[PDB]
């Protein structure tokens, strides 16, 4: 009742650039895709105290991580609720990584063969090849993602800082400028994100609650300001669309002044409404 | 009674072939060991049973029951001589006497004959009569609990004696390429009219080593009654 | 333990027989084929046994770096040291200490069911572990 | 490291009435003692990402849980920082229990022999015999503990409910009545405790914040009142002395009115200063 039903990515502690990847019943280890091929739903069975690990593949919707006992091979097969399709998720405290043990034979755990780029099994040991990073897919996709941020009312416009010295934040047409890109960083402690503007070393997007409803960037070496922090929530049934709410006041979403798809339009906070000048496309800059 | 002799002092391993032309008579084997130690001595299929004597001549251990399977485990000194009385092979198949030096757990069995019991096919009463060792001397019994082994199925074994008092030590037997391994599972078992049962694993092998503490009858009769 | 051809069984089941399946070893339904037949040979120099598959006579029971029993070419990993604990029941230790312990063939059971389990090599401490007990039946 | 230096008891998921118990180098499984014989300090080494489990024995002060390789036995031996004295604490999420694996050989984990009442090493399986409950020793000692509560200003008097109908709370001479006994229960979610008076079924010690500093018993089927819940913090150097602070406002401590010790004296809350009239002995009823 904490991981149950959560959609996650799973990557290797022995190589954090490799993720569990699924296509047509085949499981491998692959670079980050930020799509459903590397997304898995954790499905808890309370009587077994173990989980099914189910591919979010949009074409074959019933595939789960399966140990092909007695062999060393791991694949995805149709969910038949079988013991070889259940896994104990053991969190190694202090290490913030997981060991993933077969319910059918708990002496055996997933082992990342990073050279073969696939999964194997091993008895328990101290190597990093049996440790995994299990992460909510949104955090996984956005953390250390350098993006551009667009209102859905004009995709060809973009949230920017003005220049290296003018730390104000306005809307402007996309021109690939560094002032128009943001490196997102997730702070595990505060359970929230910051947006680092790439024209500054430590400039982060900051709600300046002082002047009421407005937003600038400012130094991130101001340490305990919870308006330097934000919550990012996926707009339902999209791919790239999110709501961005401020940490200090979660009713205060990031707002495009009045709905005005025009150059220099102010970027501010406003009270949440689920209304279109409060929806944002976060994407890779092309 | 033709006395034969192994002229060479034996060490660790030795095999002596019965001529076959001496089978129609009780006959003797004179031998010595290269080094002092505990030896297992037996006929080909532990048949016939053998007697051993120290050479004054002194009976050490062994008995003479026809068709009774047994092997001897005896401490042998390199300084002294030893006789083996082989009884009548009233069947003219050539027999072999095997001598082997014991470095392992079988040393727990000196000095005694070990009776091979092979008729425990069921539950119910069983008993075995042999000539009784004197007080402080030993007689052993190697047996297998009936049934299939599954490390779970188990039988109630009542071990007792008829007239002679004796103290029993119960071992569990396992075997490797290097001979027997023995787990001493019970000690100080007073056998004379013992009313206590012991649960033992079906299909497992056990050895009961008995020290005669009171000779009230020329024979010792060991009862192994099995219930489930 | 005399030299020759044996079937190999877990004490959990009298109807399941050791055979290779892909690169693993498992106990399966009787096939009457050579792949369920194992040639046991005593090695005098080290007092151990090497055990080859009749269907692939140049391959021996060995173990890998992942805790599985395997079928490989000859090496010191192919030497087994059995402990006979009943009629033809054995615990099979690796000749070599592994991680400075005795290690033994071990088959996991779920309520005595071993179907589709691979045979592993796991620590051994005594002669009472049912998951470490195996029948060698001459045939 | 969230567990580093924590003092815990460890009990068996297979038999939650059995605790790891240490004396003279022998580790056994024994009923709850609420004392140092069942307390262990978890000591983290970040390099190994593994823990020593150190006995809080008062006489032998350097004993740690030790695997007697090559056997499967466990004991306590002098701490030499050896690999066979380190342990991986693997939290089985959703089951609230731990698998405790040998750092020296993670193929092997602690196994509770509940009939021999001791521990051994074992390969893994799905039984509760390899699962353990690791709990802060204070929570462990107080959770479900029926006690009497005395001011340290006079241990011959107790905090009591007046009677079954009179829900007021005052100081009175100990007379062994059930209105003078309280059953403490830890609330996992709230990370806080309630004190149930044993003269009633659902009556809990409560700060009546709508009446200033008054505390009374009221019903626990009032559900979201933080004023019903308390933090219980040990006082240094003592085995039985605690400060008791209210969950609604942790600056409010259970307080003996005036420091007066007369029969009838009010029990209330007051701003915390840590004076002797805000310290309480929680004790076994004789």
């Amino acid at each position: 009742n904490s991981l149950n039903d959560k959609i996650v990515t799973i990557s290797c502690k022995a190589d954090t650039n490799l993720f569990f990847y699924q296509v047509a019943g085949n499981v491998s280890l692959f670079q980050q895709t930020r799509n459903y091929l590397e997304r898995w739903r954790l499905i808890y069975d309370s009587n077994k105290a173990a989980y099914k690990i189910k591919s979010m593949d949009i074409h074959n919707t019933n595939l789960v991580l399966t140990w092909n006992a007695p062999t060393h091979n791991i694949s995805t097969q149709q969910d038949s609720n079988a013991d070889n399709q259940y896994w104990l998720l053991l969190k190694d405290i202090g290490n913030n990584s997981f060991i993933i043990a077969s319910y059918k034979n708990p002496n055996l755990v997933l082992y990342a063969d990073t050279v073969a780029r696939n999964l194997k099994l091993s008895t328990l040991n101290n190597s990093n090849y049996i440790k995994f990073i299990i992460e909510d897919y949104i955090i996984s996709d956005l953390n250390n993602f350098t993006c551009k941020i667009s209102p859905i009312l004009d995709l060809n416009k973009v949230v920017q800082q003005v220049d290296v010295t003018n730390l104000n934040v306005n809307l402007y047409t996309w021109d690939y400028g560094r002032n128009q890109k943001w490196t997102i960083r997730y702070n595990e402690e505060k359970a929230a994100y910051q947006f680092f503007n790439t024209i500054l070393s430590n400039g982060v997007l900051t709600w300046i609650f002082s002047n009421g409803n407005t937003v600038r960037v400012s130094s991130s070496n101001d340490q305990n300001n919870d308006a330097q922090y934000w919550l990012i929530n996926p707009v339902s049934d999209t791919d790239e669309t999110y709501t961005i709410t401020n940490l200090r006041d979660t009713t205060k979403a990031l707002d495009l002044y009045g709905g005005q798809t025009a150059n220099g339009t102010a970027i501010q906070v406003f009270n949440y409404h689920g209304d279109d000048n409060q929806k944002w496309n976060i994407r890779n800059p092309p | 009674e033709n006395i034969q002799e192994i002229n060479t002092a034996i060490s660790d391993n030795y095999t002596y072939n019965i001529p076959g032309i001496v089978n129609n008579n009780p006959f003797y084997i004179l031998f010595t060991v290269n080094t002092t130690g505990i030896y297992k001595i037996n006929a080909q299929n532990n048949l016939p049973s053998l007697k051993i004597y120290e050479a004054a001549i002194n009976y050490i251990t062994g008995f003479d029951s026809p068709n009774a399977k047994s092997y001897l485990v005896v401490l042998l000194n390199k300084d002294k001589n030893y006789y083996i009385r082989v009884p009548q092979t009233s069947s003219n198949i050539e027999n072999q006497i095997q001598f082997k030096r014991e470095e392992g757990d079988l040393r727990n069995l000196m000095n005694s004959s070990v009776n091979i019991i092979d008729n425990l096919n069921s539950t119910g009463a069983h008993y075995y009569t042999r000539q009784s060792p004197d007080v402080h001397d030993y007689i052993s019994y190697e047996f297998t609990i009936p049934g299939n082994f599954n490390n779970k199925d188990t039988s109630n074994i009542r071990l007792y004696t008829s007239y002679n008092q004796g103290i029993g030590t119960l071992f569990r037997v396992t075997e490797t390429i290097d001979g027997y391994n023995l787990i001493n599972i019970q000690q100080n078992l007073h056998l004379l009219n013992n009313t206590n049962s012991i649960r033992l694993l079906n299909g497992a092998i056990y050895i009961l080593k008995v020290e005669v503490t009171e000779l009230n009858n020329y024979n010792i009769r060991l009862h192994i009654d099995i219930t489930n | 333990l005399p030299n020759g051809n044996y079937n190999i069984k877990s004490i959990f089941s009298g109807s399941l027989y050791l055979n290779p399946v892909s690169k693993s070893l498992t106990f399966s339904n009787e096939s009457s084929a050579n792949n369920q037949k194992w040639n046991v040979e005593y090695m005098a120099e080290n007092r151990c046994f090497k055990i080859s598959n009749v269907a692939e006579p140049n391959k021996y029971l060995s173990y890998d770096n992942f805790g599985f029993i395997s079928l490989d070419s000859l090496s010191n990993r192919c030497y087994w040291f059995p402990i006979k604990i009943a009629v033809n029941t054995y615990i099979m230790l690796s000749l070599n200490k592994v991680n400075e312990l005795d290690y033994a063939w071990d088959i996991y059971d779920t309520n005595e069911n071993i179907l589709s389990q691979p045979l592993l090599l796991l620590p051994n401490f005594d002669i009472y572990n049912s998951n470490q007990m195996f029948k060698l039946e001459k045939i």
